[PDB]
């Protein structure tokens, strides 16, 4: 029975840290996404900047 | 041409990073792919 609980208690404690673990990972991969959105765009009105520098 | 170089090796890393750029969106496509996937197993573990 003592060996029983110890089990079981290992296992809530597991599942309950792997689901902290998927929501944060999830999280930074929104952050990273919003970043590179960011880079995205910057990087366009660089390339614009540079089709009009063909001109230049 | 200086400038002339100057301005293709800048057109060139251009379109390498864009490409770059083009790997990189469809890597966060697969990886929407498959947070949703988790997403629908995990909630299918969890019903069961």
């Amino acid at each position: 029975s003592d060996k029983l609980k110890e089990a079981e208690t290992r296992a809530e404690f597991a599942e309950r840290s792997v689901t902290k673990l998927e929501k944060s990972i999830d999280d930074l991969e929104d952050e990273l996404y919003a970043q590179k959105l960011k880079y995205k765009a910057i990087s366009e009105e660089l390339d614009h900047a540079l089709n009009d520098m063909t001109s230049i | 041409k200086d400038l002339n170089e100057l301005q293709a090796l800048i057109e060139a890393h251009f379109e390498n990073r864009k490409k770059e750029e083009e790997e990189l969106v469809s890597l966060k496509d697969r990886i929407e792919r498959r947070r949703a996937e988790r997403a629908e197993q995990q909630r299918i573990r969890n019903e069961r």
